[PDB]
């Protein structure tokens, strides 16, 4: 489902981010060798961490908040959420007829717009496929006419099957909450829920 | 239309279910407000610049009247709202403040045409006066927690003050000792209240206006102000060493504050003529302070 | 709030005058105050453009109603380009101070009504002001 | 046995709830794999957490207070809550016209309105059972004609008998006053009680 | 040799390769300064009495500029150049704020033989004037991170300010209805950024001058001032009471400021004739705040 | 008309004029830049300049309209470079001290109309101002 | 900004061929910042004048000798021989600049770039305008 | 890889270090015997650590700063950092020429600089070897003729071969990344990014 923010209901401004904490969670097995090297090995799986803090919400826009956040840990499903500042939109064109040959495992992949894609996702930039919800972050680019040579820093989870397509826009982290055990919102005299925060985690 | 000069104006207190008229008004001074809730919620998704303000309290006013002596002596009232005991015509300080809660009264400020402005749930929480070479006038200081504006009111056609009374030097006294070269004696009196915020939840979307308040304290001060005389070489009586207990009473025609036992602390000036400036406060186990309020042949 | 009836109509010379009033009902008892839409059934507005407000004026025109989506509340109140000819024959020759262009033409005020929708005339006035003349250039 | 508030006790302006908080409490177990995949579980019930705070307390708001905390504690009642923020009137009419179909045991209530009712609630209200002292959330609502899906946040704690008639209006949290083992207020010299805090749990 | 005389000196805003010659300046205002790191290291071995102070950085310079209005409307490039966004000959204060960073231009202050100060990185960040019975003007606050001494300059020989517009009383109205009695209409527009200090280890033994800098908020607000006046007993038009939203205009012949939805705050003075305050800012959800410049026959 | 947006035009001597609209409504309560570029088929705005702001004033030029783009928004309002030049003939000579290239030629608008079968007049004023004469050299 | 964007001084320095660069570029800001491409110059002829006053009856002191250095890349060239910024400074006006001494008031100048082709757009803008200045020199 | 400071990118000036921390971390087991003396053993290594910190960042400085992050977390290169006060050009010339002696496995190194490099290095300065990527201070330095004998902290991590050449200038710390585990960044409202500190450790 979709974590509600200005985008999807304009009529509460109240909703939106006021700070967003975008953390890099990788787990390694470091080791300090008495020689002075560091040897790390990376086994378990990286997650990107999402730490939301929300300004002065008054009591409807937090009722619709928790409603959808309730909603959420009733079904049990996963919970999107969409960061607006990599929502710069650098990549125009319709994906659909962008091909990703099959084959294709680690950080660099190989992709052919065929000449359909117009803008040049420069480094930073979020990327996703279209089937493996996992979101990468691009940290180079080098393209040779219509080919796109793309680096991710995460490695691709999934091999490349020849189908998967690109997603340059709209990009949803499918996350789970990690706050409900213990979830409270004060009201003050003044009418706001003050202090309402997030911590998300993306799963899988 | 109809405009409102405060030279044409009335202000009457309402104690008790009747009407006390100040007249002999000097001059007073006031004013109403509200409190907001402005908070900018700027986000990430968009940057507003329009804030989020709602009126949802009434700030106290602070209402300071300045009121001659009269010969009726309306104006001790204000000693006596202000929380001190009555014997005869004479205000005692009492040892220990009687209740929690100030005395609240009501006030208007009425003006032609109908027109008043409506101050509820008052208490006064400051007098003081200076006897000096000019009239004596105390300035009373008032706080409200509800204004409001009303179409009829409340008139004091029978109680009001009544003539000024004469001016009067004043004299300080130790006993019955005179203290030389006097300049300008002033005293204050004060009930340092403080108001009980309890806005609530459930005044959400409503106008908050404070409504109880209590007392952290009572006190009776006074500065005097001399001039550094010296009779002897090595004087004993007149010198700068605190007093830990003494006397004092500082006399007029028409009125008498009593210290039965008074703190003196003492300070020089090395101005163009030398002066000495006293601070006298109360002791411990001092007697009730006096305040007699003569108003004509004692 | 409180009332805004007093709003000043600036009609222009030589082009036809429409304006399109939306109805509507706001209550404030709820946060986000209530969109709700009164219902124009049993509905008619009356409007006259009379110079000055003494007795006896002379009609300069007379508003023309129309009554258009009863379901949403809108409505429409208009007046022929003559009608604008005529407001602007009688317009006196000294101009506004803040546009030098419109000259004061006269006042006016609609007046909603029910006739007899539960057999009672409960007819109000909805607006009211000043209704200025502003000189065209292509006529 | 209901808890002083300004509502019924207009005369102890005192006694109102400066800030209430109120707590989601939903115990899970909760294990992240090193595949990044968060997995939960859910055993033990979810409970609605109260904690309400008081401003300075003069002599007789607190006597007052102190007195029905008293009453409770000597009777084992349990103190009902009012929410000023959950009193918004939208459903209106009879509920024992209302019919809702027995055997749901999940987190949703199916009700036959049967047209006595006029308005619809709106999600993130509160709504309770007849038969039942929990009180749940709207998370959802869809009507299709005079049959209500509402949807709740926690899984209905009864399996409906076919009696039960939904409460959406004066609902009231059967609480039990936690933190009362060691419960105290301090009087200052100024005659004014300061220091009441009541840590109040939902005790269906 | 060559003084420095403020009568004889010419302002020229660098914006974009154009030089914007600010003519008709009633007054301006500015100074130059150097930020020192001084510390005295007193130690048990020498307790030392020479500091250790070093120049490092400048502080940055806060120039202030009264502008008389014009008949050619180039001061409205400061609300231009302030961040509001232009259609024809109106301002609109957005919604949002449109850049992280706000508009960075230069200024110089020229004075006889070649002589001039440069200063760059500026940013217009408060502009408020009062509509009253005096000429208007309004008077602009630029903040610089950058002071210099330089030879040749930029002089706007063409972009000048015309005659100044003549005097017209100000008038502030509801709708059309018009606010009585009206004394002082002070209209504020500010851009509150703020500088970013970058100071770092790769500056050390070097004068460091601040750069870049970010808009904390942008805002705009008017505070009114009125004679208490009331037509009715009872008025429901005028009296103390907030308004939550309310369309205003604080209008003038030749400049209207136009709150489509404004929060009002009253406050009441009970001064020789009874004085009422308004305190004027746009809603949350208000339309975007105009400002309309015309120059002359509107 | 729109007395609050009234703007003056400037046209260059010994240069031909042109100026472009775009009609285009909008409507972002659903969200955020949400605007239609409105349909001009069928419409003819026009427009003329006269010297003085009242009856009987000699015109000085009709601006030669014309609908650049019709379906897609884009109108325009023109005049060619005689017409500048007889404009500049019949400007007034009351050059300002400060802006001393720039002389009042006369006022100015602009109506645009609706022609359509199964339709009425909708005559609506779009444009109000002054038309000042920028000064030439180059010829 | 109904004038004040396509007006900028020009100052000729005595003695001197004055020649001044310029680069042509359609900048894209509404739809997105930070875009820019080159306008195609060809068949967009340039020609510019000099007067003393900006009266009817006004003395061509000069003539500015346009050229287009690209056809592409939108580069045009505005520039004047020795012999016109002689003239211009031999018919200048005597009264010195007080912030500049070395300058003083020659005349007014425009420019307007004509885009005549075989399509039917031969439009004709003012793209320049403003006062030109003579800095006066010694070096001969 | 080298990390972003305003040497090489003075276009993003928010990049430069605000405050640096060159950590001596050298473990040792010191005991202290009953009778007043204080006994030292040393068996690990010691490795230079760095802290950088930084203030408010813009968008494109981050995107910048942290594009070179992910850049190295993606190969798993080495940060190579540069501090600016260690800086100073003494020694100038040529460091081919110069010879030294090998077998050198003490904490001192012993080189015939042969003449061909003017000025001396000064105590406290960084010195390094060409083939080995630790860090040395010299403590001490005296010179006899062409014979330098320079003194550093660090026990020669490496015995010479003969081959290696002095280094002097332009030294960089061959660092590797901690608190690279969870590393993020908060994005305030204002559209600047705070709280981004780099801990990093001498991987030699």
């Amino acid at each position: 489902m979709r974590l509600p923010d200005p985008y999807t209901n304009p009529e509460y401004p109240g909703l939106g981010f006021e700070s967003v904490n975008l953390v890099d969670n990788d787990p390694m097995i470091r080791d300090e060798l008495p020689n002075g090297k560091v040897k790390e090995v990376k086994i378990s799986a990286q997650y990107w961490g999402i730490n939301i803090s929300y300004p002065e919400l008054f009591p409807d826009e937090y009722a619709f908040l928790d409603s959808r956040l309730l909603e959420y840990k009733r079904t049990g499903d996963y919970l999107d959420v969409l960061l607006p500042q990599y929502e710069a939109f650098r990549v125009r064109g319709d994906t659909k007829s962008v091909t990703i040959p099959a084959g294709q495992k680690g950080s660099q992949i190989i992709l052919n717009t065929n000449g359909t894609l117009t803008g040049q996702p420069k480094a930073g930039d979020l990327f996703k496929l279209s089937t493996h919800p996992k979101v990468y972050k691009i940290t180079n680019f080098s393209s040779s006419g219509n080919v796109w040579n793309i680096s991710l820093y995460p490695d691709l989870f999934i091999t490349t099957t020849g189908s998967e397509k690109p997603v340059f826009n709209g990009i949803l982290f499918r996350t789970k909450l990690m706050n409900g055990d213990s979830f409270g919102s004060t009201l003050n005299n003044n009418g706001t829920y003050s202090g309402i925060s997030l911590s998300l985690r993306e799963s899988l | 239309m109809f405009y409102s000069l405060m030279r044409e104006s009335k202000i009457v207190i309402e104690y008790d279910g009747r009407g006390y008229h100040f007249d002999a008004l000097s001059n007073y001074d006031a004013s109403t407000s509200f409190q907001e809730f402005k908070t900018l919620r700027r986000t990430i998704h968009n940057r507003t610049n329009y804030a989020d303000s709602i009126i949802n309290a009434q700030d106290p006013s602070s209402i300071s009247l300045a009121i001659n002596f009269s010969t009726t002596l309306i104006e001790s009232n204000f000693f006596d709202w202000m929380g001190f005991t009555r014997e005869g015509n004479s205000l005692f300080l009492p040892r220990n403040t009687p209740n929690i809660e100030p005395i609240m009264f009501n006030m208007y400020i009425i003006n032609h045409n109908n027109s008043c402005i409506y101050f509820e749930n008052c208490y006064v929480s400051t007098v003081d006066f200076s006897l000096d070479k000019s009239i004596p006038i105390l300035n009373v200081g008032i706080e409200s927690g509800k204004f409001s504006e009303v179409s009829t009111f409340r008139d004091g056609y029978t109680i009001t003050q009544g003539e000024v009374l004469p001016y009067s030097a004043p004299a300080v006294y130790t006993n019955s000792s005179p203290l030389p070269a006097l300049i300008s004696a002033s005293m204050s009196f004060q009930q340092q209240c403080s108001w009980r915020e309890d806005r609530n939840i459930f005044d959400i979307n409503k106008i908050y206006t404070n409504k109880r308040a209590y007392v952290n304290e009572m006190n009776a001060s006074a500065t005097l102000a001399f001039y550094y005389v010296k009779r002897l070489v090595g004087d004993k009586f007149l010198n700068l060493d605190p007093e830990t207990r003494t006397p004092l009473i500082i006399k007029n025609k028409y009125v008498s504050i009593t210290f039965p036992l008074a703190r003196i602390s003492k300070r020089l000036n090395f101005s163009d003529l030398y002066q000495v400036e006293y601070d006298v406060i109360p002791t411990a186990d001092s007697d009730p302070v006096e305040i007699n309020f003569f108003g004509e042949r004692k | 709030s409180t009332e805004n009836r007093v709003i000043d109509l600036v009609v222009d010379e030589n082009v036809p005058y429409g304006l399109l009033m939306q109805f509507m009902d706001v209550d404030d008892s709820v946060y986000p105050s209530t969109s709700k839409p009164v219902d124009l059934t049993d509905f008619s507005l009356r409007g006259s453009i009379k110079s000055s407000l003494e007795d006896g004026a002379e009609t300069v025109a007379s508003f023309t109603t129309a009554i258009v989506d009863a379901a949403q509340g809108v409505a429409s109140i208009s007046l022929p380009v003559s009608a604008v000819t005529t407001i602007a024959s009688k317009a006196s020759k000294e101009r506004d101070r803040y546009n030098p262009r419109q000259r004061l033409a006269g006042y006016y005020d609609v007046i909603i009504t029910r006739t007899a929708v539960g057999s009672a005339a409960s007819s109000f006035r909805i607006m009211e002001g000043k209704v200025y003349i502003s000189d065209g250039v292509t006529q």
